[PDB]
């Protein structure tokens, strides 16, 4: 999921860093390929009557859809005064979809421009 | 030339050679009685005849030798699990060689009878032609049979002579090899009454002596002589094939409903005793009483038998398998190595509740808790969002009684949910899946696989017996019609 | 000894069993 | 073979869509399409019927037992609606979950209260009387209706609660839970 939301940077014109929250990519609601899922779901797996057990539990007993954080580096450059605009580079480095809790996340560096205006 | 699938018309009109093909098919049947019985023995495992029996193991021909006597082995043990001293030498490895042996003779004999073909015995004396008299064949046939029949009803199955037959109690606790006394009333025609079968195999023998002394006698008449064909060995094999199939659906009808031919200690209990709550009024109404009498339910439960709770659960249904779920049912879902006890399940006002058992038809089946009058009191929900019956909501419990968990309580809803499932399929027994590597998916009874064997021979053996019977009736247009 | 119970017992866990199935008329 | 002639050209029957039950001192209109049902998610339950298409359409009264002279002792409508929140139903989610959209936090379920009124009758009852509408972070038929109408009579809380899909609500069974709705009449 790429995000930036509740970022909150802090620095200069030339750099602000900061971090910002990166939500669960599944829902609760979401159901795996055997109906497992948080919310919703079986809770384990029903089409084996004798073996959803103990040794499975990152896959069915439990499922995890527990958020994130994300790192973003900010810099300014073409800002336009008198329409209150900016332009710039961002630098942002995120986690990965842990399944539900699965397996663990990768890390993705995204690289970028990006535009605003202010007031 | 033939095509084919009409490679042993060859032998329709050479006797000698039927005699040798039938020898061969005698002796690879024989063979394969033997080589099976040894497989079986080889893959057996006699430690544990309360939560092991042979139809947890796959064993097919093991129960049939032990429905007529054969119960020890020369490997030291019984199969009621006490020791065996002096075997014998009909053991299970020695029918096993019996069978072996007997095939090695019928393929001498077959091959002596495939070379010596044209004996002189079967040219008809007056005009030198080969042919059988079928009729008077019959008679013999029927007359042997008779006294075989007769024979093994009244010195076998009675332990007159022979050793008798499987028999056990209702709940399949402790049945052995018994000599049977005859049921002579209406009760012998009880299909659950071992009775039943001294008297129907001195009566049908007696009969079929009776009857084999007439044909041997009395010649057919001409009309039914033309009407059924009775020079042609084909219509023969027409009604043979008939009386195979109906022998074959009246035995799958038997195996799967369940008589006293076909006990649950030898072939696994029916999926009607799992339908009607069998084996469940049987332990409920065991712990009812000796309740009524002053104990509490810590014993009582300890006093019920772990095969009779074997037995109340749906693993060992033999409608819960699959077609390609190879095995046996220990494959399925590992060795029952231990009864949990009785999970007695309650809220947290107090009442008792029970867990909806999971019927025959439903691969899966949602998890329900219902009260004594019938209303639903708590679930494993699908939504756990606006739920009302979870069992973190009513607040469930569950105390284990009589097992390896006897007086234990767990009240975390974890465990109660996975005890609660384990409930839906019956008793709650622990199975060792690591031997066998087990994927966790119930397999078929003994009884179920013979049931579909035999009722899918005796749908092509209708076939064969409408094709056999078509071209005994049609001969003469069996290459085509008369074009006049 | 209680029938009854018993009935009323094996009738939640299985409504398809021989006891519930059996002399309900006079129920 | 009891001979009774069948009603053919015999003009209507009663095609209201509406049939009036009596229960033990109250008296509610149902829909004629519904049939009885035995579940009871609250042990002082003392009706309950379900639609023939889906169980999600239903309706029961609470009888129970209340010691406030009047429901008007319960402060407020919305005081009295904030005690009933067990009708709702649980959430059975323990995880936190921030990415179900619109749901605060570790929330899958919300129930915005669409309206709250009084509704005093013939007799000199008082009746509440509640919209609400309940979503899941599924959103199951795009949301359930409730509607409660409840007074304290005798000495015991009287409470009916009709649940419909949002889905139903547009198809067209508003007009039917409303009609159970406006006819709870308890004295
Ligand atoms: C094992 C038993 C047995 C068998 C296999 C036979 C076979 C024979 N008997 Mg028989 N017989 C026996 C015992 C036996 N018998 C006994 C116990 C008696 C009394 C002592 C006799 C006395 C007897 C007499 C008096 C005669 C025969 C004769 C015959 C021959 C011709 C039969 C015939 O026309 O069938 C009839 C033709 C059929 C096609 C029968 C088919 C069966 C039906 C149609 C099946 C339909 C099933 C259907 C789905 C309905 C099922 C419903 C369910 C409720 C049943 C044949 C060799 C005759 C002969 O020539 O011998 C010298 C003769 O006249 N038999
Ligand atoms: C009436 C016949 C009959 C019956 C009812 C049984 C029943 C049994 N045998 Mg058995 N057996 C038989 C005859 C029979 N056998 C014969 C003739 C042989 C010699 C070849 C064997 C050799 C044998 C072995 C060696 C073993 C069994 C075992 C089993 C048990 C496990 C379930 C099973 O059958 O596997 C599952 C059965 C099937 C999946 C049936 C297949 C369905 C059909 C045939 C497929 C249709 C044909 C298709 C076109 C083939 C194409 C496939 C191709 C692409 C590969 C079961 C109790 C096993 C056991 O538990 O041993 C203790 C085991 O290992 N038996
Ligand atoms: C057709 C019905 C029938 C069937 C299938 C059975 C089946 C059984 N009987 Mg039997 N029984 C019957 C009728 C039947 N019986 C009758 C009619 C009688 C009264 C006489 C009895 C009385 C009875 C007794 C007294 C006993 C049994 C026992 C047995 C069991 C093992 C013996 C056996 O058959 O091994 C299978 C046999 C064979 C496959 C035959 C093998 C043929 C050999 C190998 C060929 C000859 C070998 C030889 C070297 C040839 C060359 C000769 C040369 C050296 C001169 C078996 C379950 C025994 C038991 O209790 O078991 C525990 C036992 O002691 N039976
Ligand atoms: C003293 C008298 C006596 C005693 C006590 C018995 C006792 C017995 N006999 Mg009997 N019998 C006797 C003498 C006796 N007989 C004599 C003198 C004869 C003549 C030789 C026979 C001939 C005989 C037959 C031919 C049969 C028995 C059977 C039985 C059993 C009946 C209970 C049972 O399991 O049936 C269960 C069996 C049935 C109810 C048979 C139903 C068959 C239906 C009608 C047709 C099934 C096939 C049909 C084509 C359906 C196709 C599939 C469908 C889906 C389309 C029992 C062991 C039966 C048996 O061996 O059972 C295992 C059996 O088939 N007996
Ligand atoms: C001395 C010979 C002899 C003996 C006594 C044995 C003994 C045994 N064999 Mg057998 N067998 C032998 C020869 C022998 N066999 C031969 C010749 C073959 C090749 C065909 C085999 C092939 C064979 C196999 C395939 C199997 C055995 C098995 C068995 C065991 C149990 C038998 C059983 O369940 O009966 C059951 C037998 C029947 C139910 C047959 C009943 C007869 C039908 C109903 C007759 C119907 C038609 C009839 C003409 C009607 C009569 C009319 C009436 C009026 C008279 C037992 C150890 C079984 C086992 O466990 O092996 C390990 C098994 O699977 N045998
Ligand atoms: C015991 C019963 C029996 C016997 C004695 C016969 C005998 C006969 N049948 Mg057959 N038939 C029967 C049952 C029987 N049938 C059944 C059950 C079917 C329906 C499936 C038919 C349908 C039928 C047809 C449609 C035809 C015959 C024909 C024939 C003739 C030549 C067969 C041949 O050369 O095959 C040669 C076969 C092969 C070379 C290979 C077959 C291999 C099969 C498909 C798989 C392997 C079988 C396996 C090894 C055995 C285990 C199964 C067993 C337990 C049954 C011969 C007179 C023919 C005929 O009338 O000729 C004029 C003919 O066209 N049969
Ligand atoms: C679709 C079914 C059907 C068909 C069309 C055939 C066709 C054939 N049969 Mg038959 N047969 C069948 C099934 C069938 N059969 C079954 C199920 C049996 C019992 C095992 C037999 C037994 C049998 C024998 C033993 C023989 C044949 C033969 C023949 C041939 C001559 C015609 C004949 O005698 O008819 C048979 C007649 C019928 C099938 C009609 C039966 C009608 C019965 C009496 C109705 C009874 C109903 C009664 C109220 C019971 C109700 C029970 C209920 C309560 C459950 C022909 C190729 C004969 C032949 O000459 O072959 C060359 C022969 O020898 N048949
Ligand atoms: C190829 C030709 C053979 C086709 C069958 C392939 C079987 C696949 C297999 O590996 O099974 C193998 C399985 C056993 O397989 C193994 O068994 C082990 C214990 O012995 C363990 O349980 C293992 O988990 C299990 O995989 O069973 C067999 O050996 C097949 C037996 C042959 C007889 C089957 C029953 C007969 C049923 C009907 C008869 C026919 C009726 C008419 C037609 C319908
Ligand atoms: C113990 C182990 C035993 C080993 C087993 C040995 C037997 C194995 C072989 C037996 C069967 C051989 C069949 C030969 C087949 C064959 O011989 O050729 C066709 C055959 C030829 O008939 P004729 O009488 O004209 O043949 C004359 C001679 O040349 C044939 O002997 O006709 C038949 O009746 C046989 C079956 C019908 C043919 C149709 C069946 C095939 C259709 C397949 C469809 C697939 C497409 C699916 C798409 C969805
Ligand atoms: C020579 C001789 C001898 C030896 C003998 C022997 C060694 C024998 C054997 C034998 C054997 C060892 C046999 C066996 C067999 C087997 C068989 C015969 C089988 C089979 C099969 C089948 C037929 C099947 C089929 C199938 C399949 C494949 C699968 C599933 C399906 C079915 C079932 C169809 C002696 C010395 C004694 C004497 C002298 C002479
Ligand atoms: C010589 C001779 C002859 C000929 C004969 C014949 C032709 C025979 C045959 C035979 C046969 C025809 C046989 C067969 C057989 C078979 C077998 C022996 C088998 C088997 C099998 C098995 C062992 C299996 C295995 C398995 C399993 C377990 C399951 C499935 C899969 C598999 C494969 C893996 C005549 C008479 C002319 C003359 C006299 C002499």
């Amino acid at each position: 999921l790429f995000t930036i939301k509740e970022f909150d940077g802090k620095g200069t014109l030339d750099s602000f860093s900061g971090d910002f929250l990166v939500p669960s990519y599944r829902g609760s609601t979401f159901l795996d390929p055997k109906g497992r899922g948080g919310a919703t779901g079986y809770d384990n797996a029903i089409a084996l009557p004798a073996k959803a057990d103990a040794d499975e539990i990152q896959r069915l007993n439990n499922k995890s859809y527990t958020p994130g954080k994300g790192s973003a580096v900010f810099s300014v450059a073409k800002v336009d005064t008198e329409t209150g605009e900016i332009a710039g580079v961002f630098e942002s480095i995120q986690p990965s979809d842990t399944e539900m809790g699965a397996h663990p996340a990768k890390d993705i560096k995204i690289t970028g421009l990006w535009y605003g205006q202010l007031t | 030339g033939l095509p084919w699938y009409r490679v042993h018309t060859v032998v329709i009109n050479d006797p000698g050679r039927l005699i040798s093909v039938h020898l061969m098919h005698t002796a690879l049947v024989a063979g394969w009685a033997g080589a099976m019985t040894l497989f079986e023995i080889a893959v057996f495992d006699p430690s544990d005849p309360v939560l092991n029996p042979m139809w947890r193991q796959g064993m097919f021909v093991l129960p049939f030798l032990t429905r007529l006597g054969v119960t020890q082995s020369w490997g030291g043990w019984t199969i009621s699990g006490e020791t065996s001293s002096n075997p014998g030498i009909w053991s299970y490895e020695g029918a096993a060689a019996s069978h072996i042996v007997l095939s090695g003779l019928l393929f001498l004999a077959s091959v002596w009878h495939w070379v010596y073909w044209d004996l002189e015995l079967f040219r008809d004396p007056r005009t030198g032609k080969t042919a059988l008299d079928l009729p008077k064949i019959f008679g013999i046939h029927l007359f042997l049979a008779g006294l075989l029949c007769f024979g093994f009803g009244a010195f076998h199955v009675t332990g007159v002579f022979g050793p008798g037959i499987w028999v056990s109690d209702p709940y399949g606790l402790t049945g052995s090899v018994q000599p049977v006394a005859p049921s002579w009333g209406a009760e012998g025609f009880d299909p659950y009454n071992p009775g039943g079968v001294p008297a129907h195999h001195i009566a049908a023998g007696i009969l079929g002596v009776l009857a084999g002394l007439f044909h041997l006698c009395v010649r057919p008449s001409i009309r039914l002589y033309f009407g059924l064909s009775m020079g042609s060995i084909e219509s023969v094999l027409s009604s043979s094939i008939a009386a195979v199939f109906w022998a074959a659906f009246v035995v799958a009808g038997t195996m799967w409903y369940g008589s006293a031919a076909t006990p649950i200690e030898l072939f696994g209990p029916t999926r009607y005793q799992w339908d009607q709550g069998f084996f469940q009024q049987e332990i409920q109404k065991r712990v009812a009483q000796s309740t009524s009498e002053g104990l509490s339910v810590s014993e009582a439960w300890a006093k019920i038998p772990e095969k009779l709770a074997f037995y109340d659960y749906i693993g060992n249904n033999p409608a819960k398998g699959g077609l390609f779920r190879t095995g046996a049912m220990n494959s399925g879902d590992g060795i029952a190595v231990g009864w949990l006890g009785h999970a007695s399940f309650k809220d947290q006002e107090g009442r008792e509740l029970f867990v909806r058992r999971m019927p025959t038809f439903f691969e899966t089946f949602p998890v329900v808790l219902i009260d004594k009058d019938g209303v639903v009191r708590a679930d494993v929900p699908f939504r756990k969002a606006e739920s009302k019956y979870s069992i973190e909501q009513v607040g469930v419990s569950v105390t284990f009684y009589g097992g390896e968990l006897n007086g234990l309580t767990f009240t975390d809803p974890s465990t109660v949910k996975k005890y609660a499932r384990k409930a839906q399929l019956g008793e709650i027994f622990e199975f060792d899946r690591s031997t066998l590597q087990s994927d966790g998916v119930f397999r078929s009874s003994p009884r179920g696989w013979f049931t579909f064997g035999h009722l899918s021979f005796a749908l092509l053996f209708f076939f064969g017996h409408i094709w056999h019977g078509s071209r005994t009736i049609f001969r003469d247009v069996f290459a085509g019609i008369d074009e006049d | 000894q209680r029938v009854r119970t018993v009935l009323d017992m094996d009738d939640p866990a299985k409504e398809e069993t021989v006891k519930e199935l059996r002399k309900d008329i006079n129920n | 073979a009891y001979g009774e002639g069948a009603n053919v050209f015999g003009r209507v029957t009663n095609k209201s869509g509406f049939v009036p039950y009596a229960g033990d001192s109250f008296a509610l209109l149902l829909p004629s399409k519904w049939n009885p049902s035995d579940e009871k998610e609250v042990d002082s339950i003392v009706l309950r019927y379900a639609d023939n298409f889906d169980a999600v359409n239903n309706v029961y009264v609470i009888a129970q037992d209340t010691d406030k002279s009047s429901i008007q002792d319960y402060g407020s409508p919305e005081e009295f609606i904030s005690q009933f929140g067990y009708l709702l139903g649980r959430q059975a989610w323990a995880g936190q979950t921030v990415s179900e959209g619109g749901f605060d936090a570790n929330k899958v379920s919300s129930a915005a209260l669409l309206g709250v009124a009084t509704e005093k009758d013939k007799k000199g009852k008082t009746y509440y009387k509640f919209e609400i509408l309940s979503r899941t972070a599924d959103g199951n038929e795009g949301g359930r209706h409730q509607l409660v109408k409840a007074t304290v009579s005798n000495g015991k809380l009287y409470l009916l609660k009709v649940q419909a899909g949002d889905k139903r609500w547009f198809k067209g069974t508003d007009k039917e839970c409303l009609g159970v709705l406006d006819s709870f009449t308890v004295v």
